[PDB]
């Protein structure tokens, strides 16, 4: 179990750690988060009390270094840092734990929620989507645009998701225009899986990361990317059976975890109705269709 | 984006544009089978592709053989339309390629856009006009070449005959749409109007009769009447 200690908490802020969140009051004696499960990526995120504008946060993996947060009064945010000096980190963290100034990552032992949402998410791939190579952790916020969004303006602060576009020469073979537009299996399996992603695990990992950036930061372009990657599978007549089984699990836990009050903006009616009711795979997502229909029948 | 009454003069500027109507591409007769079931029999069709400025009509005849062994023919017809329009554009010299293609039905947008991905500078556009181009097969000489075709075939026409020698393309299009609307609302009356007088002939190289300016006004008035009429007979007004 690992620890993300804090220098202090100088401004009132709601802090999120994965799917958990708690309020810290201005200058409350808070010095970080402990007992964080090893083996998973994690995200620690922030929404200032004064300005609900800009949720932001840091994807990280405790196995990849010792990380601490210090608020920056010039830039006005909680910044993730690396403490190079392993010895100082242990000495400062032990100090904080003895005085019990840390919240405990509150995992119930029956609960596989986080694993299920992050199964295929790897820090190495996150860092290729979020380009900031000097840091082992990756910053995301609400306003960051995607590479495709900049094709339709600051390239360094972008989310470099894989571009998917159903009406593109990449997606459509000359002389198979109708075949490939109505059955995207060529684009899914040859262009994307075999060509770009190499395997379904990388595909699913980007898909899961897109969902989490949408849910946690209300990042609109991430939301678009998550929906595009679902649609690309649902609109393919030919999908490996294990990919559909796994997709149904993935989506199931995403839908289970979405806050009820945010469903109106995180869920695209057209995509979901198409995927569940019109697409080749309309009969292949039993778990996802069941939860969707019992929790958000309004959308359908 | 879409084309409507606000921007009707755009049709007659100097940017090359084509209208594409696919309503006569897939045509069937529905009939009973010996077992009392119902079946379709396809008949020859055509893509109606028309330059509204010049009057040039690229009439691509769809021979029934193109449906042999195919499924979901109403859907295939849209993609077949797009494929053949895409082929036409590619055959034209660059300076003759359209800058815009306007489709008369929104269901043609995606099929055409996909086929023309190679031409990203060509705008594919819908329209809110209810244009009467489906009545093209009420023009006897167009109907004749479609029904006689034994193979796929492109036939070129000028749907304005020689009108542009005397009137503008705005007026030529308005005449054409009036004639086609009339034929669509009541073909027999429309055709009676056009051919009642035996002394006004259709030249071998034309589609419509050789009316003088004065005769065209009478004709135009008679077709307006027909369309207001049938609109009564329809709505009892
Ligand atoms: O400020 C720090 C270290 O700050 C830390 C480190 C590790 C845990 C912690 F809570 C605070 N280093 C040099 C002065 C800038």
């Amino acid at each position: 179990m690992n620890t993300v200690p804090f220098t202090s908490a100088p401004i009132e802020v709601t802090i999120g750690i994965d799917q958990y969140s708690f309020n810290v009051k201005e200058n409350q004696p808070f010095h970080g988060i402990k007992d964080i499960p090893i083996g998973h990526v994690h995200v620690i995120h922030f929404q200032h009390a004064d300005n609900s504008s800009m949720r932001y946060g840091y994807w990280f993996d405790c196995r990849m270094g010792n990380f601490y947060i210090q608020y920056d009064p010039k830039d006005g945010l909680y910044k993730m840092m690396e403490e190079r000096d392993g010895a100082k980190f242990e000495n400062i963290v032990h100090n904080f734990k003895e005085r019990q100034m840390m919240v405990s990552y509150p995992k119930i032992d029956e609960d596989d929620t986080w694993y299920n949402l992050t199964e295929f998410v790897q820090m190495d791939k996150i860092r290729k989507i979020v380009r900031k190579d000097e840091n082992q952790f990756s910053y995301v916020d609400s306003s960051m645009t995607t590479v495709q969004e900049n094709e339709l303006s600051d390239p360094a602060h972008s989310l470099n998701y894989t571009v998917i576009n159903f009406k593109s020469r990449e997606a459509i073979r000359p002389g198979h225009e109708m075949e490939d537009f109505l059955d995207k299996s060529y684009y899914l399996n040859t262009v994307m899986l075999q060509g770009i992603f190499k395997n379904s695990s990388n595909y699913f990992g980007e898909l899961q990361f897109a969902f989490l950036n949408a849910m946690f930061f209300g990042n609109y372009g991430s939301s678009l990317q998550w929906h595009a990657m679902i649609e690309l599978i649902c609109s393919s007549a030919t999908v490996p059976k294990h990919m559909l089984d796994k997709l149904d699990e993935i989506l199931y836990y995403q839908i289970k975890t979405l806050p009820e009050q945010y469903s109106d903006i995180l869920l695209n009616e057209r995509v979901w109705n198409i995927c569940l009711y019109s697409s080749f795979q309309k009969n292949s997502l039993h778990n996802t269709e069941k939860i969707m229909e019992n929790k958000y029948p309004e959308l359908l | 984006g879409a084309m409507n009454s606000s921007n009707y003069a755009e049709l007659f500027n100097n940017d090359i544009k084509l209208f594409v109507d696919d309503t006569n591409v897939y045509r069937v007769t529905v009939h009973k089978t010996f077992e009392g079931n119902v079946a379709t029999k396809a008949i020859n069709g055509c893509i109606f592709t028309l330059n509204p400025k010049t009057g040039h009509l690229f009439l691509k005849i769809i021979h029934t053989s193109v449906w042999a062994g195919q499924k979901r023919l109403s859907q295939l017809a849209k993609w077949k339309t797009a494929e053949e329009v895409s082929a036409l554009v590619r055959s034209l010299p660059k300076e003759e390629q359209p800058k815009q293609i306007i489709v008369t039905r929104k269901a043609m947008l995606d099929p055409l856009e996909v086929h023309m991905l190679d031409f990203p500078n060509i705008a594919i556009r819908p329209t809110e006009l209810r244009l009467p181009f489906s009545a093209a097969m009420s023009i006897d000489k167009l109907s004749d070449v479609v029904m006689k075709a034994t193979e796929p075939q492109m036939v070129l026409f000028n749907i304005y005959d020689d009108w542009l020698d005397r009137i503008s393309s705005y007026t030529a299009f308005s005449r054409l749409t009036l004639l086609l609307r009339a034929l669509k609302t009541n073909e027999e009356s429309a055709k009676m109007i056009l051919l009642s007088d035996p002394t006004i002939t259709i030249k071998s190289y034309h589609l419509w009769p050789s009316f003088t300016d004065e005769q065209w006004i009478t004709i135009e008035s008679q077709m307006r009447d027909l369309i207001l009429t049938e609109y009564g007979r329809k709505y009892n007004v």
